[PDB]
């Protein structure tokens, strides 16, 4: 289902230029245009606020994933909380991007929201592992790269929002 | 944001045949209905002496559902002319994953108190009835409450002229009445 | 098409919405499943159809 995405480990150029370089590669790999989307990142003193695929948002500090609620339906309860976890701190970068999508896959890079930022690539699949399949994609895409990690053993499970993780992990590496 | 409505009131017990048969045919299609819910009400305090509306109240009935709860506290004023209005809001929640972020939050519970009762499809509003039960957690105002919920915008908020209107055709045993 | 706009929701306790409509909240359905929740009607039915 949901594969964990991957930090961007290939940093020798300029991030946009390393974007650039990403998007010919997808392009001489052969893809098609799938449409452009977002990660947002706010954190809470914890949760990373978030919205990506569709009418739905994320934010947890350690928790089970207990999302099942819109930006809004989110939104008006942390405004809500104005005095009791509202811990709005300075705003968390996020990064954006284009996706393209070869065959049953999706791909997703990243850059940077204040300019010393990561452009860090997020990849899924179709199937329910499968963490060896979708391996071979970015070992024929680009060099030594994704190493996964999954939660193994388990069956969290699927990878619902796991990334968050990661995520906040390569946020607070500046 | 939202707003809040309430109708809030009681009838005796064996005076709810001919009410909710009146009830019923105004703007029902077919097949009435019935549902039993869960008490799981809350409290998520501790900073201030004002709690929060933690009434996570949600039924028990066929899983798959997600359970969610609704702003329903602090009446703020205002309603020039109008009918009991206090700001609302609603949010769902992954199953059984709610109650889990809310324990693991540090909050307590406020009642154990289940309220089954029927179900009514209104027109632009809606109308609810429950009887409160005093039970263990898998099984008393001995009277069946009833009021109408409904939820909306601010927009025009034209709907407490028909509200009042509905609840003087609701005449013989039930009216409506506010909170604090 | 009445039937489809309308049998009661029941979604949790009285939202009052659609069934598929509340269900968006337990899976992030895709943009395609976003579009089928609705769909089109009349005429583009019966044109398929002969």
């Amino acid at each position: 289902v949901t594969c964990v995405s991957q930090m961007p480990v290939a940093e020798g150029k300029s991030v946009q230029q390393t974007v650039e370089l990403l998007t010919r590669k997808l392009e001489m790999l052969g893809a098609e245009k799938q449409g452009t989307f977002c990660v947002d990142c706010e954190t809470y003193h914890g949760k990373l606020m978030y919205v990506m695929h569709y009418p739905l948002s994320c934010f947890a500090l350690f928790e089970n994933g207990p999302c099942l609620i819109a930006d809004t339906n989110f939104d008006v309860l942390m405004v809500k909380l104005k005095g009791f976890f509202q811990s709005a701190k300075a705003s968390k970068i996020e990064t954006r991007g284009t996706r393209y999508q070869y065959c049953d896959f999706l791909v997703k890079v990243g850059t940077v929201t204040m300019g010393p930022s990561a452009r860090g690539i997020s990849v899924e699949v179709e199937y329910g592992d499968c963490w060896s399949l979708l391996l071979e994609f970015l070992q024929s895409f680009l060099g030594s790269h994704t190493p996964g990690a999954p939660a193994v053993f388990g069956n969290a499970v699927y990878g619902p929002a796991d990334t968050m993780v990661q995520y906040m992990e390569l946020f607070n590496k500046i | 944001n939202m707003m809040e409505y309430l109708l809030q009131g009681s009838v005796l017990d064996h005076s709810l045949e001919s009410l909710i048969h009146r009830l019923r045919g105004l703007c029902d299609n077919m097949e009435p209905e019935t549902f039993l819910d869960h008490e799981m009400v809350f409290l998520l305090k501790g900073q201030q002496a004002s709690p929060f509306v933690l009434r996570a109240r949600r039924s028990m009935d066929r899983a798959g559902a997600p359970w969610h709860l609704r702003y329903l506290g602090q009446p703020e004023m205002g309603d020039k002319n109008r009918h009991a209005l206090v700001r609302n809001c609603v949010d769902i929640a992954t199953s059984e994953n709610l109650t889990d972020f809310l324990m693991e939050m540090g909050f307590r519970m406020d009642h154990e108190f289940v309220a089954k009762g029927h179900l009514f499809r209104k027109g632009i509003m809606k109308i609810m009835v429950y009887k409160i039960f005093r039970i263990l957690v898998p099984g008393l105002s001995l009277s069946y409450l009833v009021e109408l919920s409904v939820v909306a915008p601010a927009g025009q908020d034209m709907v407490s002229d028909d509200m009042k209107n509905f609840a003087e055709q609701l005449k013989p045993l039930v009216h409506l009445e506010k909170i604090d | 098409e009445f039937h489809k706009q309308t049998m009661m929701p029941h979604p949790a306790s009285a939202p009052f919405g659609h069934k598929r409509m509340r269900l968006s909240g337990p899976q992030a359905f895709d943009k395609n499943e976003i579009n089928s929740l609705q769909s089109s009607e009349g005429l583009l039915e019966k044109i398929i159809k002969q």
